């Protein structure tokens, strides 16, 4: 929230050029001064032979503004032969990425095409370029003697590049083995070490690299995107890469590891094609010294309040934890078609709060397609979603969009100022901006009003002129100030003073300063710096008792404070910021004494009370809690009264009762500080005598860790009183129980079956499915349904298997579906196959019971069991001849025995259901 | 007397048709009381000013055009018809809602267009067979469908640049295929062929000749081709009131948005045309590929239907594309499928079997209501969408228009129509916010008691400071002997609070973090609920203590959504048919069933059940389906009568029930393997013996 | 069988020695 966007420095390329395409900070070791690095991969050079060369310029800072080319070749085409050359620079797009560790510069051209050395081509293998101060190295991991896109003749090497903390470059080539992509990595020393300007493909000791793959990974386009950080357990730095493409379009994002190339962790795309891993940054947002990943799907498609697709864009955020795991949030864009996961830059701690920040842009968005940057604050929550600063692209469009945002760099602290700053470039318009951060100053305020309960009667200050008494009091504000960074050290405040605020809207101000003669008073203030809270007062009194009525409504002193900016020059005002949660005045209230009684002074007798009337809520769900409070006042007046309810991790504040006219609406607000969380809710100012108040609170519940057996809350009524102040405080706790809605269900596949069976013929030893009969599929779900879950429970099955000696249902097989293991008391499928109404059950039939043990169901889970068997024809011929059809009763039943809420009171859970298989003759 | 409109209506004319629309005022110019003169309509019996002067304006829904629909739509004489009406006036007093409803019909023997794109890479060589005699391919399905056919097709390779073209010895500039010792053809982006004409011969012809050319690698971009032809609107001859089919033959995968960078290439395409006389999308090697919801904008703007006719290698993978551009179809191509020759009657069968209303242009501080008759008088609530229609059937949506405020601003057009085609619904909307005396009788600084009359006719309000309709309020605290009763009881203290009521008219207008309103300022204007954290869950207006939703939010809280995307089941169903949607989610009814679309049910009985249902009424004219008339809506799958053959055990799904006349009938249904689940029953069902 | 790379069908087929790597010679002329 801190970036000076009023004069910001502004950089400015050749028409035509892309300046901006590719931005960074040049911060060397020989010199004191810092610099801009800005690549023009369109720029003409003096190169021969080569048009659109390409260029990395040097922009000066501190004045002048000034950008010089950066010479990296100034050759042509090399030759292979006489008219056969061997390279080609044009249009090789150089300065598309640029890099720098300190004194290194890295800059690479990844469309710089390439003669093979074995026939006559033209290969976009890409090269780069290292220079440190004079001394100037070729490198081009791709353009190797693995040619023609089986390999890297289509590298494209140096599409993206970066460096980590042990000097090793890391460059990312998307069109190796088929468009696979590939990542090349090297030691910078061993890159200009190895060095030989007559050798074009060289072999670089301790080198990580990709290998091809299988041909179904092809066209992903890995190194599209690279950044780099640790993630397992070292300090040495790990691959990032963005592959998006990849999983048929999905997107993916590899990791590997800094030490063998090795694969690490992957993420991967939720939409297709939405470019999931167009961009990728590493950052510790959390403070937690641990590396966090930052992936971005710049036309990601999410619901729009209609819930139709709209281009978006969504940035992915996943937080690092030492377990190795990943919490992942997500972070849509804001305007349709503005490509919002475009760029990612970290800054740093762009507001020095000890939690570092980034910066999100959005080229194509903003007001006539101008581009717009978001930058979001890191807390220890992880990221703030909410952006706190919006940086708007100024410039207009040429003929492309000025694509503003589409290249950032950021944690470099460019003026010594303490704060580092922000470089964001848009090749639309060859441009490229320098915002400068500035010296955030957290201010506390103080406001002392000597005594604050006013007696009309004592008049002590002869002073208002004329020598007449008047009673009078003092206003004492108090101003201190502090901030990390440079910035002055002694800073200019504007204090203003209201008094009685409450009703300057017309109604008479009833309280004056004593010199002035009015309701207002300023006063240019000037404190240093650092915790000396430097206090000013002055003296207000109350106009003469005849002049006004209403002695009940309290006199509110007003304070603000405004910190002219007009200060903090030396280089063009970096001009300092109040910290942004900061409340820029403060009030505090003064009473006129009035009913306090023979003491002079009001004494309050102050009680709570609280009624269940819902006596116990269940641990699973979410649950409408009411509590009904009763405020009394049956001393003298209390002075701000407000009730406090405090409740504890579980709870949430939804609301008061308004359809109960027998209960009263309160202001009641949730309020989260000083470690503590609690509702506030006000009881009058003052909370007359003998008063009485009823109201009802609403809340919702998590039982936060379970088996906690029991809520607590704590209520109690306090008041600026000087004396019996407080009520007694009153706990009331609301009993946790256990409820769970198991139910059993079954069905048969099919219910029924028509006798007599197509194509059936008597067997003397069957063998397939064919020959016993028709399948029937009995299916039984337990289903737990109520909040409370359970950890364990038994399940009976019953089994009709045989009547009179003759088989009914030979069960073929049987599955599970869920946290459940069954056994049956007899072998399944002995034969080991392949593949009125009379009722048979258990009762009359000689019954095959199968038994299960059920894990944990929560409250939406189910296990189930799938009953295979098939129609033992052979048995409704003999003696169950026509006129006999029989019913095939199964019955299931189950019984919770455990539950995960140990302490709490278990009832238990049982039932039972039965499943018909009917049996028929279609002929009489 | 003590009602709602007796509280804030009582400031000026303005807001008092501001807070309710069952509000009435009236400013005779003649007739002073003392009451309010904003109450009600009825309320003002006594104290009439009845013929004039009175101001109570009516929300209205107009019809200006409403043609009958059309029966077919072959040459009509005029103005084939879908829609009815076409053509609404809107007048909307604040905070009021007016509802009419629409009627929506696919009318039988539609002119029908069909525009190919042929991917003409190298790796469709082997593909050419679905393209050869395609005009008599075409012509032979389409003619059951319609009369006034239209064809013509264009071709795609990629983007003529590296690293996509072969750019190698120059010998391969023009001949590609050169290293693999044959010959083909230059590289294309996009290439214009033949216009829509009705000549099925001249196609053939210019068909045949087309053959494949060569680039690098295996992602193809036609989707610079889908763009072009779709917004080359005069180019590709594009008719109007005829449906819109565009064909996609490809080989493998695709370029999409962004692949562009690779080759140099930064420029986000535009959706502009850029074919000219060249036939040739000129900005192929200028701008990137198009992205899915540009393609999506400018699909639904020009009113095509997209048609991926893919091989088979890749219709898993545009099948899952054609997910991200809603109405789009996907068809299998190769000569095994019993289905290829059709393709397309297939595919603008399923285009039509539904319907969509989609809203161009709304105003912002407006919000729709949709309910839906899909079949015979079943009003389904919430539905812009009817599921499973037949070209010929006719559905009517009834819509409500709600606006909160009141805009004042001049009349705005929106557009409400079906997805797909050009028939529509415009709705002109007029905000009636100001009563009639506006700038008929206003004071300034006369009218009222000393010189400070102002702000509005039928009462004069007075300066920043001492208002009154005898102007002044003075600000010295004049002792009781007045009151005005600002306040509810007169046992109960001044104005409800906040304030300290003077000279007859409560002061309380003490402004500390939001505003404060009402005669006796009991509203809040910011004392409306939370659900997290958030005052209305974000999606909602506070006006005293009471939360006014948003266009799309609904509930007490403002946090239950009118969407029904999330409840839509893969199948097309909301909530798989077992369950209702409420507030985004499916609360399944049904029992045993559950997850978030009502799919789950293994409890639930065997297809067996719920297919006899469509044999009885559809073969046997009985059943639950024949008495209320849904058969021929819910029973769409095929029922042929077999010759006792019951044949194959691949996947064999076989039923047997008994009807009533006692005789067992038995069938199978052939689940959805190379098409949409047929159903052989076996005829001459098991009677009893003579 | 593997499945060509880029923008390449399969080869052709008079027999399956035209085609390699466990293919099949296709009726319209192409390995599958
Ligand atoms: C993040 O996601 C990444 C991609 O989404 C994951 O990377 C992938 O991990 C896979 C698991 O290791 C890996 O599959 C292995 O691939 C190698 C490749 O070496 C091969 O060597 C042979 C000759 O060069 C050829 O293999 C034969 O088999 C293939 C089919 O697999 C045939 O089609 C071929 O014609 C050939 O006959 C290949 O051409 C290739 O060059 C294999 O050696 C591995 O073999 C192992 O698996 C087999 C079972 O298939 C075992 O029996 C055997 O003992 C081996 O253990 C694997 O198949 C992918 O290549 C790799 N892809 C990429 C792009 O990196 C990554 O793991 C994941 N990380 C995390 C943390 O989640
Ligand atoms: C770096 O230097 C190179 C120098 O070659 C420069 O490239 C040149 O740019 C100019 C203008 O952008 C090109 O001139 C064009 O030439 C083509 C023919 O090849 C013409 O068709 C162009 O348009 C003409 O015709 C139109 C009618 O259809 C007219 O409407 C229009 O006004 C023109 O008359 C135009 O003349 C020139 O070809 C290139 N040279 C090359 C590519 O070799 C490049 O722009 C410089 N880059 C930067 C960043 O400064
Ligand atoms: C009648 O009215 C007059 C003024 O209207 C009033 O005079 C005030 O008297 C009080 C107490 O008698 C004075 O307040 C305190 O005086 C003592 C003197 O020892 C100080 O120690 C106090 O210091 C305060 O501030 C410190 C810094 O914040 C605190 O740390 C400390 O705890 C104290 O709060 C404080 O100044 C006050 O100064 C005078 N005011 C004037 C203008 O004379 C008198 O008390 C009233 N009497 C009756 C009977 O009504
Ligand atoms: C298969 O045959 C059995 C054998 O009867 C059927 O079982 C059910 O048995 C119960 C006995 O409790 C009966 O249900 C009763 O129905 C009467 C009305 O007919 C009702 O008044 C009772 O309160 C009770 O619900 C009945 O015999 C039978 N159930 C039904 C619904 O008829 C079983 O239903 C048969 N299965 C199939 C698929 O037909
Ligand atoms: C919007 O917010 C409100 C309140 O924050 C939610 O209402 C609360 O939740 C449900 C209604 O959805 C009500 O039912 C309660 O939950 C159990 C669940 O089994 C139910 O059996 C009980 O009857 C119990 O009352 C609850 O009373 C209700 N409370 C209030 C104060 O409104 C609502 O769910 C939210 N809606 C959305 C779409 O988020
Ligand atoms: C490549 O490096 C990784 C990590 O450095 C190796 O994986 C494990 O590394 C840890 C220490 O970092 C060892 O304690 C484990 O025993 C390693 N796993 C093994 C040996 O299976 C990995 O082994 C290295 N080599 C590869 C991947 O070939
Ligand atoms: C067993 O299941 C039955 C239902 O299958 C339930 O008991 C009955 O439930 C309904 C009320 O919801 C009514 O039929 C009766 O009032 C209940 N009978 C009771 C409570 O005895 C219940 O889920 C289980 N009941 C028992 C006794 O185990
Ligand atoms: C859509 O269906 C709803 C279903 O209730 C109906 O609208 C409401 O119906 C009941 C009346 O008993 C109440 O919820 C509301 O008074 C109705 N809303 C209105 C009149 O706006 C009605 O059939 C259809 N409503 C709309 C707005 O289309
Ligand atoms: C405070 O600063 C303002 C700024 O110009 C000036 O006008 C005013 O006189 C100053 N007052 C004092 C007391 O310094
Ligand atoms: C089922 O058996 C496995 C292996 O014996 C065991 O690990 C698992 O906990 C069992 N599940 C239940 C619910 O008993
Ligand atoms: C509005 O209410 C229902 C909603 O569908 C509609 O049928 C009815 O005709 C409308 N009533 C009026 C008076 O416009
Ligand atoms: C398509 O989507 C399904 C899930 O919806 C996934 O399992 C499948 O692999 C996808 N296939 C392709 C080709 O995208
Ligand atoms: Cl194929
Ligand atoms: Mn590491
Ligand atoms: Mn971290
Ligand atoms: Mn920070
Ligand atoms: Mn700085
Ligand atoms: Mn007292
Ligand atoms: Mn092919
Ligand atoms: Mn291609
Ligand atoms: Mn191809």
């Amino acid at each position: 929230f801190n970036l000076d966007v009023d004069s910001p420095a502004e950089y400015s390329g050749p028409e035509g050029s892309y300046f901006g395409f590719a931005v960074d900070f040049f911060v060397p070791s020989a010199s004191s001064r810092m610099f801009l690095l800005v690549g023009a991969p369109k720029a003409n050079t003096t190169q021969p032979g080569i048009v659109e060369g390409g260029q990395v310029l040097k922009c000066d800072w501190s004045s002048t503004r000034r950008c010089q080319p950066i010479e990296f070749d100034a050759t042509g085409n090399r030759d292979y032969a006489k008219d056969d050359p061997l390279e080609f620079k044009s249009h090789q797009w150089f300065g598309a990425s640029v890099r720098s560790k300190q004194d290194k510069i890295l800059a690479c051209a990844p469309l710089y095409h390439w003669r093979t050395e074995m026939k006559q081509e033209r290969e976009p293998v890409g090269t780069c370029f290292l220079q440190d101060g004079t001394k100037t190295v070729e490198y081009a991991p791709c353009r190797s003697q693995d040619i023609d896109a089986d390999g890297q003749g289509f590298c494209q090497g140096g599409f993206s590049i970066d460096f980590t903390k042990a000097d090793r470059v890391l460059l990312g080539g998307p069109g190796s083995f088929y468009w696979q992509g590939q990542l090349i990595s090297d030691q910078v020393a061993e890159i200009v070490s190895k060095y030989d300007p007559n050798v074009y493909s060289i072999k670089y000791n301790n080198q990580l690299a990709t290998r091809t793959a299988q041909a179904i990974f092809d066209d992903s386009y890995l190194g599209y995107s690279v950044a780099v950080g640790d993630f397992n357990g070292d300090g040495i730095d790990d691959f990032v890469s963005g592959v998006p493409r990849a999983a048929r379009t999905l997107g993916m994002v590899y990791i590997y590891d800094g030490k063998n190339m090795s694969s690490l962790y992957n993420f991967t795309g939720e939409q297709m094609a939405a470019y999931f891993g167009f961009s990728v940054a590493a950052t510790d947002i959390n403070g937690d010294d641990y590396a966090d990943v930052f992936i971005g799907a710049p036309l990601f498609m999410d619901r729009g309040s209609d819930g139709k697709l709209q281009e978006v864009g969504q940035v992915s955020v996943s937080l690092q934890r030492a377990s190795g795991d990943f919490q992942t949030t997500k972070l849509n864009g804001f305007e349709v078609f503005a490509r919002f996961g475009s760029a990612i830059a970290p800054l740093g701690d762009l507001d020095q709060d000890g939690f570092n920040d980034i910066a999100i842009a959005a080229p194509y968005g903003g007001e006539d397609k101008k581009g717009i940057v978001y930058i979001f604050n890191g807390r220890s929550t992880g990221l703030n979603a909410v952006p706190s600063q919006i940086l708007e692209g100024q410039w207009a469009a040429r003929s492309m969009p000025p694509s503003f945002g589409y290249s950032m760099k950021g944690a470099t602290d460019i003026d010594k100022n303490g704060y580092p700053d922000l470089i964001v470039g848009a090749f639309g318009v060859d441009r490229a901006i320098l915002y400068r951060a500035r010296p955030v100053i957290t201010v506390n305020a103080g406001l002392e009003v000597y005594p604050s309960i006013l007696n009309q009667d004592n008049k002590t200050c002869s002073l208002p002129g004329t020598a007449l008494k008047v009673s009078c009091f003092n206003v004492r504000f108090c101003l201190k100030a502090d901030g990390k960074g440079v910035l002055p050290r002694k800073l200019n405040f504007q204090v203003e003073l209201l008094l009685d605020k409450l009703k300057q809207k017309g109604a008479i101000r009833r309280a004056l300063f004593l010199y002035s003669r009015s309701p207002s008073h300023s006063k240019n203030m000037t404190i240093s710096r650092g915790g000396l809270m430097q206090c000013e007062e002055l003296i207000a009194y109350l106009r003469d008792e005849s002049e006004f009525r209403d002695k009940l409504t309290p006199i509110t002193i007003f304070m603000e404070y405004r910190l002219d900016y007009r200060t903090a020059a030396d280089t063009t005002g970096l001009q300092p910021i109040l910290n942004q949660f900061t409340p820029a005045n403060i009030s505090r209230q003064a009473h006129i004494l009035l009913d306090c009684g023979e003491d002079n002074v009001c004494k309050p007798k102050l009680e709570v009370s609280v009624d269940s009337d819902q006596k116990k809520i269940y641990i699973g769900d979410d649950n409408p809690l009411t509590l009904i409070v009763k405020a009394q006042n049956q001393g003298e007046g209390a002075y701000e009264a407000e009730l406090i309810v405090s409740i504890p991790l579980q709870a949430d504040f939804i609301g008061v009762v308004r359809n109960n006219e027998a209960l009263a609406r309160l202001s009641c607000a949730f309020k989260t500080e000083n470690q503590t969380r609690q509702v506030v809710c006000d009881l009058g100012n003052p909370m007359k005598a003998g008063t009485q108040l009823l109201a009802g609170l609403r809340f919702s519940v998590h039982q936060q860790s379970e088996m906690d057996t029991s809520v607590k809350f704590d209520l109690q009524i306090q008041s600026s009183n000087l004396f019996d102040k407080v009520s007694p405080v009153v706990s009331h706790k609301v009993d946790l129980a256990v409820l769970a809605a198991v139910e059993i269900r079954g069905v048969s596949s099919p219910d029924h079956v028509f006798l007599p069976i197509p194509n059936w013929e008597h067997k003397e030893n069957p063998e397939t499915e064919e020959d016993v009969g028709p399948v029937v599929q009995h299916i039984y779900e337990l289903r737990n349904n109520g909040p409370s879950s359970f950890s364990k429970a038994m399940l009976h099955l019953q089994w009709p298997y045989k009547y009179n000696n003759n088989t009914l249902l030979y069960i073929l097989h049987y599955d599970i579906d869920g946290p459940m293991n069954c056994t049956s008391d007899m072998e399944i499928n002995p034969l080991r196959i392949k593949i009125d109404i009379h009722t048979l059950g258990c009762g009359v039939a000689q019954c095959l019971k199968i038994v299960c043990q059920v894990g944990r169901l929560d409250r939406g889970k189910s296990a189930i069991l799938y009953v295979k068997s098939l129609l033992w024809t052979e048995t409704f011929m003999n003696k169950e001849n026509q006129n006999h059809s029989y019913s095939l009763k199964s019955s299931a039943s189950f019984n919770v025995i455990e539950f995960p809420y140990k302490n709490l009171p278990i009832e238990d859970i049982t039932n039972s259901t039965l499943v018909t298989t009917n049996v028929t003759w279609g002929i009489q | 007397g003590p009602n709602i409109c007796t509280t804030r209506g009582v400031s000026s004319c303005q807001q008092c048709l501001a807070v309710s629309p069952m509000c009435a005022w009236c400013s005779d110019e003649a007739l002073p009381l003392g009451s309010p003169r904003c109450d009600l309509k009825e309320n003002l019996l006594k104290d009439n000013c009845a013929p004039e002067s009175i101001e109570f304006p009516v929300s209205e829904a107009r019809v200006l055009e409403d043609r009958p629909l059309s029966d077919k739509g072959s040459g009509d004489s005029s103005q084939v018809t879908q829609v009815s009406p076409q053509r609404i006036a809107l007048r909307l007093r604040p905070d009021d809602s007016k509802n009419f409803s629409i009627q929506v019909r696919q009318v039988e023997d539609y002119p029908v267009d069909i525009y190919y794109l042929m991917d003409l890479s190298y790796s469709m060589k082997d593909d050419l067979w679905s393209i050869q005699n395609l005009g008599t391919k075409l012509a032979t399905q389409m003619r059951k469908l319609t009369s006034n056919l239209r064809i013509g097709f264009g071709a795609f390779v990629d983007k003529p640049v590296s690293p996509y073209m072969y750019i190698s010895p120059p010998e391969a500039l023009e001949n590609p295929c050169y290293d693999m010792k044959t010959t083909c053809l230059p590289m294309f982006g996009y290439k214009h062929v033949l216009t829509l004409t009705d000549q099925v011969t001249r196609f053939n012809e210019e068909v045949k000749k087309q053959s494949v050319s060569r680039n690098r690698d295996a992602p193809e971009g036609g989707f610079d081709a889908i763009m072009q032809a779709t917004v080359c609107d005069e180019k590709i001859g594009w008719r109007n009131d005829a449906s819109h089919l565009l064909v996609f033959t490809t080989d493998a995968k695709t370029h999409i948005a962004l692949d562009g960078r690779l080759a140099g290439i930064v420029q986000p395409n535009d959706g502009q045309c850029h074919v000219g006389s060249d036939n040739h999308y000129s900005a192929s090697t200028t701008m990137d590929y198009p992205s899915l919801g540009l393609m999506t904008e400018k699909l639904s703007q020009k009113n095509i239907n997209l048609i991926f006719a893919v091989t088979e290698n890749v219709v898993n993978l545009y099948q899952n594309y054609s997910e991200l551009i809603p109405g789009t179809t996907v068809g299998v191509l190769s000569m095994d499928s019993s289905n290829v020759l059709q393709l397309i009657v297939d595919a603008y069968g399923k285009i039509r079997s539904k319907v969509e209303l989609e809203v161009r242009d709304l105003p912002e501080e407006l919000s729709l209501s949709f309910n839906a008759t899909c079949l015979n008088n079943e009003v389904i609530p919430g539905l812009k969408s009817c599921m499973g229609l037949k070209i010929g059937d006719t559905v009517s949506f009834s819509i409500e228009a709600k606006v909160r405020g009141c805009p004042q601003e001049k009349e705005k057009s929106f557009t409400i129509k079906p997805v797909g085609f050009k028939d529509s619904l415009i709705v002109q909307v007029t905000f009636d916010c100001d009563c009639a005396c506006q700038a008929q009788a206003e004071p300034n600084s006369h009218r009222c008691n000393n010189g400070n009359g102002t702000f509005e006719c039928g009462v004069c309000r007075c300066g920043p400071g001492w208002l009154g309709s005898q102007c002044e309020c003075s600000e010295e605290d004049y002792r009781p002997s007045q009151q005005d009763e600002c306040s509810p009881r007169e046992g109960q203290p001044v104005c409800s609070q906040r304030g300290e009521c003077l000279c007859g008219q409560c002061v309380c207008h003490s402004s500390d973090f939001g505003k404060i309103t009402g005669k006796y300022c009991e509203c809040d204007d910011f004392s409306c609920v939370r659900y997290k954290g958030e005052m209305c869950s974000g999606h909602g207006q506070c006006s005293c203590g009471d939360c006014l939703c948003d266009s799309d939010w609904t509930g007490y809280y403002c946090n239950c959504t009118t969407r029904t995307d999330t409840c839509m089941s893969s199948n097309g169903l909301l909530c798989s048919g077992r369950g209702k949607c409420e507030c985004g989610s499916c609360v399944c009814i049904q029992p045993g069933s559950y997850g978030d679309t009502c799919e789950k049910c293994p409890t639930c009985p065997d297809a067996c059940t719920f297919k006899k249902e469509c044999v009885e009424c559809k073969k046997f004219d009985r059943g639950a389906l024949h008495d209320e008339n849904t058969c021929n809506r819910y029973c769409r799958d095929e029922i042929e009568s077999v010759k006792e053959l019951k044949d194959t055990g691949k996947d064999a799904v076989n039923c047997t029930y008994k009807n009533e006349d006692d005789c067992v009938v038995r069938f199978q249904y052939y689940e959805d393997s190379s098409g949409k689940s047929i159903l052989y029953v076996v005829e001459e069902p098991e009677c009893p013996k003579g | 069988c593997p499945r060509p790379r880029g923008d390449n069908p399969p080869l052709t087929c008079k027999q399956d020695s035209d085609c390699l790597a466990g293919c099949v010679c296709g009726p319209n002329g192409f390995c599958g």
